[PDB]
């Protein structure tokens, strides 16, 4: 049926590397390409055929792999809340800046369209940290700005009437959910050159741009827990535009919320002690 | 797609009401590298000086 | 119910998966997508695009400095000016560059790469450099009438400031690893050598600075191409951060 | 015929260049008006034309041996200047992009390079949160203390991403940017938040053939273009 | 059987979950549908009423009172009447009108506001007032002259007895968060300032009283809408209701 | 084939919020759009356009997540009894009164005509309420009012010939089941300004209108329970129709069955000192 | 022309005010006689006409310094009175609208303002379940005790919600409204429930010229329409 | 649906044999706010005077 | 395999459940319909008696 030809969408990765073709020998005063000019701005125009002799060479290598969606289209690890057993109530605060992988991945970008699937891995162990039996069920409840926390395990906000909630078995499959691209703006950014308010200029709201703040998501068990829970909380990005290529982050990132560096011995690459060995 | 060569051909099936729902796209866009490479007023073939 | 038979993978949770998946927020309605500048479909299209090298990594260099290469006026003929082992992966001066930190991300790669070089001398000095590029099975060539045999330019100081220097995909596969893993000998992908040398000298008028630079810029060729994705080394963490 | 001579006309102001290399115009995108479709804001906003769009020239820098480099907030460094550091501050917000041109002149007896970075979104930082001094620095500008890593944690050479051109000596003595506007949203304040940092950055020393080193000035120059302001209420200058 | 692999998110309950279910009483009929008057499809045809607000919150005022602000007799030119944070969010006057308790709902708001004023004082009672709506960026305005620079209707009391301000859509993005979370800074989304100046005085013919009101009303436009479902602050229990 | 299209509805959500048309400045003594009357009972008819010099605007906003449907279309806590180990049995009186989040969003209206999705999550736990392992069916009996209710863990009641019936186990998935619209009038109430009986004007029978009360669910597990369980019994209200808007509940609610509230102090929003300042 | 002007007339009956404002017609629905799809019971209803659909004028009220405000239940205030009353009480279920007029005149030299509410379904409650004498008052109807959480845990501020109108002292002396059946059910008893509330709340109080303050009534005059009635039986007055 | 902009394109697919078991409906329904907003027997147009 | 996702409800028994289900002996062929009088469809005609 038509209707079902709605929820399909045939989408094709064919698109190619260049090609080479054939080229011969030039002794001319004619076409000089290898004569080029850095301070233009322009990257080199010169190609192989015009610099050597070349064959002809059919192109066969996909360029997939560096699809933008292929480059952030997999999971990874976003937070690690633990649930205690003295309170059994735990959050995390929604944003991919805890662990370092995904946000050096995404600092080649500066504003970023795209929607979420979440993956919750929770894991129970004991207090030395090894592995134990638990099987419960737990509540993450999106908790959006402005919507009260919940202060307990028993606090009747885990009704969730409005909050969105997901239940799931500690010892189950793994809690997953999509999400759509939720900013106020038009895309989320990567970097931020301002004030998080008007009329404030402290350093603790430069760089913060709250339209990339979701809010959080609350935890508990919805008995009291009798050992630790640990959730893995994994996001997968896709439906992704990008805009605004970055020189990427190149030294360690070292707090949430900023991008304050050491920068104590300033290279990137090792050393040599000789410009004319290796 | 049962294989062409470097051709993945897929048929993304959402199951569920909401876009966001649908696996990834896979789909190659147009690579326009010029506007980045080649970012200037006037163009500059490759057979010609750069400057003036 | 429908008869069925859930088989083996029930139930895991794969990071590469391509599945549908139930949204939390089923009304929910975007804000439209406006017009942006730079919109990018493809890391490739970053690629391409020239960034310069770390290329005098010499102990005790620090800071913008180890973007220069030095050159100098030469009391002796043919002399070298830089070698460089041809390499996306390890931790030499190409790792740093656009193309090298892609490549941290990628297991293998494919393709012609250019090396644009400008000279940063006075007006009135001149020279003429050579550039070269060899093919792998032997050691970094030793003298520039070894370093010529293979494929080269011939660099002239002048108006046109700046020169390229293809270094054209030249292999027994299809494909090359990016990295220079031991264990699993993957030297057996060793890729040739980038060697730079005096073809006359660097010639100044009296009193004027002896030494000049070259900055040299690297970029792939639309030829060029990755797979494998794979963790970035120097990328790191030791805590969760706060 | 020539990409080495240029006019720039805006407004009643008009530059020249005998020593271009070319112009930068940033993704390839010139500077447009906000269209119907992506616009939220209802009021009818209010396009000063050739009052604000116009070369404004802020104050030289001298390049010495030593100089790390010289960064500019946009609009930040126009926010008081002229008709339109006026509208800007009148208005709540306000969107449109830039024409820059840095100038330095040198002799043929002089040697080194500038490269001048025009950087959206450059959110700086260094071993510490910076204070606002350095964040919005003003006409003058800020300096920067870790040029290798582009204040930023990320790296110079990197930086060729960015839409760019370089000054070198023996080449030219003028860079012009022309810089669309770009932006997560379709407009937003002045006085919040810098869309462009303009980065003028030594990479080859300065160097001359003698050793008493005259004075070598580097001079910036920025026109407005394609603007638009929405929100009009009392003239409010800065963030503080 | 029908090879399967049920995979990441089995047997898991969310509360927004769009599927169909095994009806535990598949053969009932239910009873027709009458016409009722008053059918409402979308909450934001309530938004669109009009709605008094809380406005006189003054420490000390209780009750119906609250919803009159006072309008009196001026012995100096160019007073203040009123002033008020524009806020879909928090807990200031507009937080409990119909508009303000369906933003309570909601995490996000988009569009025009109206507010419509009535003057209540004798017929004979004559005067001209300022409404104004101040762009965000700084503080509420301090007197009628910087209050005038803005978005503002100049009311004259007569016949017809209310007047509309609209506080346009004035905004650098296409939403605004309901809410003022501290943590968040989501006073990022601040939008602007509401604020009622004496355009000339109120007169009154001899002992008449010198004190009359206005009542306040609220509604949004039909280019307003709400995202993001979230809980209500205020609405909350410590027990289950017995 | 079209027997399956019988059970297939596309349903759509496009409708857009109003557009903005430019305009242009008005001097005149015809048109004087911003002159009201609030006496009518007529809501302002002044636009944007008629009132400041506007800009075109094309409208991108849907309206669908405050649709009726949207806005109760999701699950929310309606019911919590304990099965204790005494006596193994258990009732929850269906209604949606106990719990406050889905009350207030219902006295948004007057008359509600809905189905419902229930979902009952089970939990075990010892007596000081930490999570336990306990594998055990459980049978929860719809028992409609004149039928007559199950004393004990083993009443022949649970038979269940006639009333309906779910089974599931305590730790395997949650049960899940919908339900018509079941009142005897044509829509439910929220409200009822009446009595539940002829020749009887008992203030506990003000306010009740008995054709809101569908009966009770009862609780067994199927055999004694070693451990207390809690269910936690969830509705989704769905295929909505909404007639007559209320002012909203602002008061707490207090008790279950009638809308008594405090009103000690009359006022709903803070105060502040000074209403020429904030 | 003018909707300041309005008249009335029902049966026997006829109103005019020369203050009106316009006329509000709840939720745009004029009073329908009930149609063969949506009505149950099978007896032929009496349709008693204008025996019955005609404006009766209860006793007035005082405007006081301190009145917190009344209200009527619907049909109960009338269930006494006339040919409506007796067909109320003769019937086992009811179903029809009202015309409800409020009168108060005053002088140019007063203020104040009351605010009119029809609510429908108005279950009532204060700090206590209310007995009978409030929840039916009757003919002379009740007294708010809570006006500002309009005796039911909600506000008067958002009460603009149920069809309204306001008799401000400055512009009208009268207030008319039509409201139609409303019910979840076809038919209902009159004794047993009451379908719609009106509600009379001083918002501005009533202030005077002079401080000697002269009598000021509110009046309030109702008529059925459209009215049907089913299960005739004897009369019963009283749900008690 | 693979994406218009703010357009949800859903197909309801009830397994079970009462309507009662179906997801719920996706569909935006006719607004009228004028039922609430302007509920009087005559019209005022906005650019004229209410009164008289 | 088909990708799957069980939901809530999942191994339920509901009794008033329409479910088709396997037939433990399903090659058997019964015994035929034949005519008796009194067939009832609906207990309403019970009810009118
Ligand atoms: C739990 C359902 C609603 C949660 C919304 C999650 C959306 C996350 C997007 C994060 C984008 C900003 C990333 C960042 O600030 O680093
Ligand atoms: C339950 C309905 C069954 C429909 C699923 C049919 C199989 C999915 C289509 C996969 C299309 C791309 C596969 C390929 O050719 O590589
Ligand atoms: C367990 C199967 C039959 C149960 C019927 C449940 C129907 C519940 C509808 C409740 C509507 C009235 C809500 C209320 O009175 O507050
Ligand atoms: C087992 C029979 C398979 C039929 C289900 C096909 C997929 C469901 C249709 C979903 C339609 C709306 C999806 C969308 O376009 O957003």
């Amino acid at each position: 049926g038509k209707m079902l030809k709605d929820a399909i969408d045939k989408q094709v990765a064919g698109a190619l590397v260049a090609g080479t073709t054939t080229s011969t020998h030039s002794v001319a005063t004619d076409s000089t390409p290898a004569l080029q000019a850095a301070e233009t701005g322009a990257t080199s125009t010169a190609r192989d055929e015009s610099m050597i002799e070349t064959r002809t060479i059919v192109p066969t290598h996909g360029i997939h792999e560096t699809s933008v969606e292929s480059f952030f289209g997999r999971s990874s690890l976003v937070g690690m809340p633990l649930l205690a057993t003295g309170t059994s109530i735990t959050h995390w605060r929604i944003d991919f800046r805890e662990f370092v992988q995904l946000r050096a991945k995404m600092s080649w970008f500066t504003y970023m369209r795209f929607d979420v699937e979440f993956t919750i891995i929770a894991t129970s162990s004991t207090g030395q940290n090894v592995t134990t039996e638990q099987h419960t069920t737990y509540q993450v409840m999106y908790v959006p700005p402005g919507a009260p926390v919940p202060s307990n395990q028993d606090s009747f906000q885990w009704q969730s009437g409005c909050n969105p909630s997901v239940f799931a078995d500690t010892d189950g499959p793994p809690a997953q959910f999509s999400v759509p691209f939720m900013s106020s703006a038009n895309a989320y950014s990567t970097v931020y050159d301002g004030y998080a308010r008007f009329m404030d200029t402290d350093p603790d709201r430069y760089g913060i741009l709250p339209s990339n703040f979701l809010g959080f998501m609350y935890f508990r068990t919805l008995e009291d827990a009798a050992h630790q829970v640990r959730f893995r909380i994994y996001a997968k990005i896709k439906h992704t535009s990008c805009w605004i290529p970055r020189a990427p982050r190149q030294a360690p990132y070292k707090k949430r919320y900023n991008l304050v560096f050491s920068g104590d011995s300033d290279r990137i690459c090792s050393n040599r002690a000789s410009l004319t060995s290796y | 797609g049962a294989q062409g060569g470097s051709t993945i051909n897929y048929n993304n099936i959402n199951y569920y009401s909401h876009a966001a729902s649908a696996a990834q796209n896979k789909q190659d866009f147009t690579q326009d590298p010029s506007k980045f490479t080649q970012p200037i007023a006037d163009v500059i073939k490759e057979t010609a000086v750069p400057l003036k | 119910g429908l008869p069925t038979k859930p088989g083996p993978g029930s139930y895991q949770f794969m990071t590469t998966d391509e599945d549908c998946s139930p949204c939390i927020l089923p009304d929910f309605q975007p804000t439209p997508e406006i017009f942006i500048p730079g919109k990018v479909n493809n890391l490739l299209e970053i690629a391409q695009v020239e960034s310069i090298l770390e290329a005098n990594n010499r102990e005790g260099v620090e800071g913008v400095e180890r973007y220069v290469i030095p050159v100098s006026v030469q009391d002796a003929l043919d002399a070298q000016i830089y070698a460089l082992r041809l390499e996306l992966g390890g931790s030499g001066p190409l790792s740093s560059s656009l193309l090298g930190t892609l490549a941290k991300h990628y297991t293998q790669w494919s393709g012609s790469v250019e090396i644009t070089c400008m000279f940063t001398g006075t007006f009135m000095t001149t020279g003429k450099v050579l550039l070269a590029y060899t093919p792998p099975g032997g050691d970094m060539p030793r003298n520039r009438e070894e370093a010529m045999l293979g494929t080269h330019v011939i660099w002239d100081f002048g108006l046109q400031s700046s020169i390229t220097l293809v270094i054209p995909w030249i292999s027994a596969s299809h494909f090359r690893g990016v990295s220079n893993d031991d264990v699993l000998n993957y030297q057996y992908y060793a890729a040739g050598h980038v060697t730079i040398w005096y073809q006359t000298n660097m010639v100044i008028p009296p009193g004027f600075p002896n030494t000049a630079g070259i900055i040299m810029m690297i970029a792939a060729q639309p030829n060029f191409s990755f797979r494998i994705q794979k963790d970035r080394e120097d990328m790191t963490q030791t805590a969760i951060l706060q | 015929y020539s990409d080495r001579v240029a006019q720039l006309t805006l407004g009643n102001s008009t530059i020249t260049t005998q020593e271009a290399a070319n112009i930068c115009v940033a993704y390839g995108c010139w500077p447009a008006k906000l269209s119907d479709t992506d616009a939220t804001s209802v009021d009818k906003p209010t396009e000063p034309g050739v009052s604000a769009d116009r070369f404004y020239t802020l104050r030289s820098k001298p390049w010495q041996a030593d100089s790390k480099g010289w960064y500019w907030k946009l609009p930040d460094a126009l926010n008081n200047t002229g008709m339109f550091g006026q509208n800007a501050q009148f208005h709540y917000i306000y969107r449109g992009g830039w024409a820059v041109h840095v100038q330095c002149n040198a002799t043929k007896f002089h040697q080194g390079t500038l490269l001048v970075l025009a950087i959206p979104e450059h959110q700086i930082a260094t071993q510490e949160q910076p204070a606002f001094d350095r964040t919005m620095p003003g006409s003058e500008g800020g300096t920067f203390q870790e040029p290798f890593w582009l204040e930023d944690g990320t790296s110079l050479g990197n930086s060729l991403i960015y839409p760019h051109q370089w000054i070198n000596l023996r080449t030219n003595n003028s860079a012009t940017l022309i810089l669309p506007y770009v932006n997560a949203i379709p407009m937003d304040s002045a006085i919040r938040h810098s869309n462009w940092t303009l980065a003028i950055i030594p990479v080859a020393p300065l160097k001359y053939a003698a050793e008493t080193t005259p004075l070598v000035p580097i001079t910036v120059t920025i026109a407005p273009m394609e603007t638009e302001y929405n929100g009009l209420r009392r003239a409010i200058a800065s963030n503080q």
